């Protein structure tokens, strides 16, 4: 046992293993130890997969880079990509012309609503939603109880709910009940009423229909989804009002956008605000890790391109949960972010010290240590006194952070409070869905109305669950508005799609440095690449999974999944429904945190 | 009675599964729901850990022989098959598990089908794909980085029907959807005939539409459904939108030159 962040780390307990995590992006193993009373007291994230992108890329020719490290991952499609152009143009000092940059963030913010939204409903909600509860629910109070919840949501008719509760009847009855086979059904864990299960698992369904239509901004812009193709220097959906972009192209683009709208208004945050209230009123409030203390982002979506302090999303690291002081975040700080591999299958030539990713090494070692239960290949119990992970171990400054919408979220508020007028809406969101979650919603639903400070409810798992839905709504918000200046600037004469001035290798410095971030999806990306002799040299990558889903560092900090899990009470520690939720709530992507 | 379908994940990207419920016809949600029984699938299903692992056991012995393996990803060689692990065992063990009673092993994408990113130079962990473990079972691969939805889709809708593989090309890719060089139907076609071509990005030859052959287009090599069917509900292809074709669909593209490099001769 040892204490490190606040958090008294146990192993003495009963050891929980669960692998294959399941509900996720790619391989994860967790375990855990509980005390006697089933409340979590050490937990563990192991990455269980690993491909060496880093490795693949040495060699390569940087306009190229785009394509393999897009294939880091299928599920934040394009963020990566997005990465990689901006990276090399970094590097090579290229400014890409505005129509690119506002349909790079009008693709960037149709990727962040997708994600968001499939995360929740088809990852997450099974964690909050007991799909068999909702076979016992009335049609005409489930109507109900959507009236209240969105009134403006169309589809409310006890036929409808009826019609969608029959199919799921005839489904389970079957006896192949597929995706929902061997599930935790009938858990005290589950608190929500009959009602509130049928209306979600409809959301489920509707979600299912739904998110193939929102994608297809990708495919016009970027050719296909997933997997939509990108250009070091701009885009090549060039426009022509023949062209891959016109203007019966650029209605189609915003017909999409006013739907995803629609969906985030009166489905998506609307469904959060009600679970999230009702989880509130049960009290549960774990989950909160080091989002109670330390949070970053790199900040993203410049309401004016290249100028940082216009960030829509500003971002900034916080520490020991003083939201009063932002500091600022420099990617290209040999002291800010580095990487540790202490308790990573890989090796350094002194694993005492964290690389910044400039200077960082991906040389596999996959060994385990003297503790471990099992052999090499049949573990029974991970030994995370060693190297217990695929998944590097970054920290900002030596300190280990939290990143993600709800990093964002915190961050946003605090520059909000400091006066910062661009974080003006998710200021709004957050007091707005305090309102709902404290008093509106409980008043509608005859519960008692809380009095949870903002401070009290975002450090939490459904505050985190929170700040991913109304992201979504906000990205839809503000690609609504990049559409209008797109079209305006293309009509008010400015056509340009690609700066080609330095495309050609020849035109290149012959060695040359550059970074690239993103606030992707799961929070804080960046590609750090340089360049020789036209050749990529070096290609490091840290994804926001892998500062979340991290192993311990050099002195034995823990990250924010491991911390997430700590403290928290199971009803059965046999059935993983408490670990499922929490690790869920940071939409986990495994291949993104190993690349 | 709806056919079980165990859809197990390798070394991948998840892209195959993402473009599955792109599909518009069938729909996503009517497949699970009405077609087919998607009793594992790490991605989408309720069960984790012990509970997960033990309805493979349940269906391969309630369904023997008469069960769909669904491979997505690929097994690692190297590091002793752990730099992928599932259940504290590498996947190579999963794989050949579940492989062994299945009635038909469907390769979904390139990852799965010849190797795809992972197998690129110098492929650090020795990532193979399915059918090179496999060797004693009927395989179709579905290949493409990903491959279009409609074509995913178009696979599990023939084999359920018909209780039968399609007719496979020497590669072993179902005719059906791969009979075509993405240069057969290209809409650009006319203009590759003419000898009109981009030559760089957003000149006027690209505004209007040109040949992107010059700017590296592998379409004249590739077979894939992408110039016709198109993707995401026949909405666009990478050509249409101002890239060329990267070759997603062919064995080793990775390792192919330059995805700005054109064709020689
Ligand atoms: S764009 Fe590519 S596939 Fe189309 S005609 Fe030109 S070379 Fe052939
Ligand atoms: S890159 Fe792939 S998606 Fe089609 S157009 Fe070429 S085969
Ligand atoms: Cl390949
Ligand atoms: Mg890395």
């Amino acid at each position: 046992a040892y204490a490190t962040q606040g958090f008294n780390l146990d192993d003495r307990g009963r050891r929980i293993v669960v692998d294959p995590v399941t509900r996720i992006e790619g391989h994860m193993r967790c375990e855990v130890n509980v005390d006697a009373n089933n409340v979590i007291r050490n937990a563990v994230s192991t990455g269980t997969m690993w491909r060496g992108l880093e490795v693949i890329l040495k060699g390569r020719d940087p306009r190229d880079a785009w394509a393999f490290v897009e294939r880091i991952c299928g599920v934040c499609t394009g963020c990566h990509a997005l990465a990689s152009v901006r990276a090399v143009e970094n590097a090579l000092d290229i400014r890409i012309p505005k129509n690119a940059h506002l349909i790079r963030e009008i693709m960037a913010k149709t990727l962040q609503v997708h994600d968001h939204a499939v995360h929740f409903y088809h990852l997450h909600a099974l964690d909050w939603v007991d799909v068999m509860s909702a076979l016992k629910a009335d049609p005409k109070r489930t109507s109900e109880l959507q009236q209240l919840v969105s009134p403006a949501h169309p589809l409310s008719s006890a036929g409808y709910f009826r019609d969608i509760q029959n199919r799921l009847k005839r489904f389970v009855e079957s006896g192949q009940l597929g995706p929902f086979m061997n599930g935790y059904w009938g858990s005290k864990a589950y608190v929500l009423p009959p009602e509130a299960n049928l209306m979600a698992v409809t959301h489920y369904l509707e979600a299912l229909d739904l998110q193939k239509e929102w994608v297809k901004i990708h495919t016009i812009f970027g050719g296909k989804n997933p997997h939509p193709n990108y250009l070091v220097g701009g885009v090549p959906c060039a426009i022509n009002l023949s062209a891959p972009v016109n203007m019966e192209r650029l209605s189609f683009v915003k017909a999409r956008i006013d739907e995803i709208i629609e969906f985030n208004k009166n489905v998506y945050v609307p469904d959060v605000l009600a679970i999230g209230t009702l989880y509130k009123q049960a009290g549960w409030l774990y989950g909160g890790g080091l989002a109670a203390t330390n949070v970053l982002d790199y900040g993203e979506y410049p309401n004016v391109a290249y100028n940082k302090s216009t960030d829509q999303l500003p971002g900034g690291a916080i520490l020991n949960g003083n939201w009063d002081e932002v500091f600022p975040v420099d990617p290209r700080d040999s002291q800010q972010v580095q990487e540790f591999v202490s308790h990573s299958w890989y090796k350094y030539a002194d694993e005492s010290v964290g690389l910044h990713p400039w200077d960082g090494v991906t040389e596999p070692n996959y060994v385990l240590g003297a503790n471990t239960k099992g052999t090499r290949t049949r573990i029974e119990q991970i030994d995370e006194s060693a190297k217990y992970s695929w998944i590097k171990s970054p920290r900002w400054r030596g300190h280990a952070m939290e990143v993600g919408p709800l990093s964002r979220y915190i961050l946003a508020y605090a520059h909000a409070r400091s006066g910062n007028k661009y974080a003006e809406r998710p200021k709004e969101q957050l007091e707005y869905s305090a309102q709902m979650i404290n008093s509106a919603i409980p008043k509608a639903l005859g519960l008692p109305e809380t009095q949870y400070t903002l401070k009290q409810l975002l450090p939490s798992t459904i505050g985190r669950t929170l700040a991913r839905a109304l992201e979504s709504q906000y990205c839809g918000e503000m690609m609504h508005s990049d559409w209008h200046d797109l079209v305006a600037n293309i009509r008010a004469g400015d056509t340009a799609t690609a700066n080609v001035d330095k495309w050609d290798p020849a035109t290149w410095p012959l060695q040359a440095k550059g970074v690239g971030t993103v606030a992707a999806p799961r929070g804080a990306l960046g590609h750090w690449i340089r360049i020789k002799d036209g050749r990529i040299e070096n290609y490091q990558c840290v994804v926001p999974t892998t500062w979340n889903g991290s192993p311990r560092d050099y002195k034995g900090q823990i990250g924010a999944f491991e911390a997430s899990l700590m403290n928290t009470p199971m009803v059965n520690p046999e059935q993983p429904v408490e670990i499922l939720r929490t690790l869920h709530s940071f939409d986990p992507c495994l291949a993104c945190s190993t690349h | 009675p709806r056919t079980p379908v165990l859809w197990l994940h390798g070394l991948e990207c998840t892209c195959c599964s993402e473009s599955f419920i792109r599909s518009a016809h069938p729909l996503a949600k009517d497949v699970v729901l009405s077609m087919i029984s998607l009793d594992y699938d790490d991605t989408l299903m309720a069960a984790a850990g012990h509970q997960a692992e033990a309805i493979l056991e349940e269906i391969m012995t309630k369904y023997k022989g008469n069960y769909i393996l669904a491979v997505e990803g690929n097994p690692p060689l190297n590091q002793d098959g752990m730099s992928c692990i599932i259940g504290g065992r590498p996947f190579i063990e999963q794989l050949k598990y579940v492989a062994k009673d299945a009635k038909a092993i469907i390769s979904w994408g390139s990852c799965a089908s010849w190797g795809c990113v992972q197998a690129a130079k110098p492929n650090p962990t020795q990532a193979t794909p399915v059918h090179k473990v496999i060797t004693d079972k009927p395989i179709i691969k579905v290949p493409g980085c990903p491959p279009i939805a409609e074509v995913m889709t178009g696979v599990i809708t023939y084999m359920l029907t018909f209780d039968r593989i399609p007719e496979l090309d020497r590669q072993g890719r179902p005719k059906m959807f791969y009979s075509q060089r993405i240069h057969d139907k290209c809409y650009r076609r006319p203009h590759f005939d003419a000898g009109q071509f981009v030559e760089e990005w957003d000149d006027e030859s690209a505004r209007k539409g040109f040949c992107l052959y010059k700017m590296g287009c592998k379409g004249p090599t590739t077979y894939n459904a992408c110039s016709t069917t198109r993707w995401n509900e026949g909405t666009s292809f990478p050509i249409q939108s101002g890239h060329g074709c990267i070759g997603c669909s062919e064995d080793g593209f990775w390792d192919k030159g330059s995805f700005y490099d054109r064709l020689t001769g």
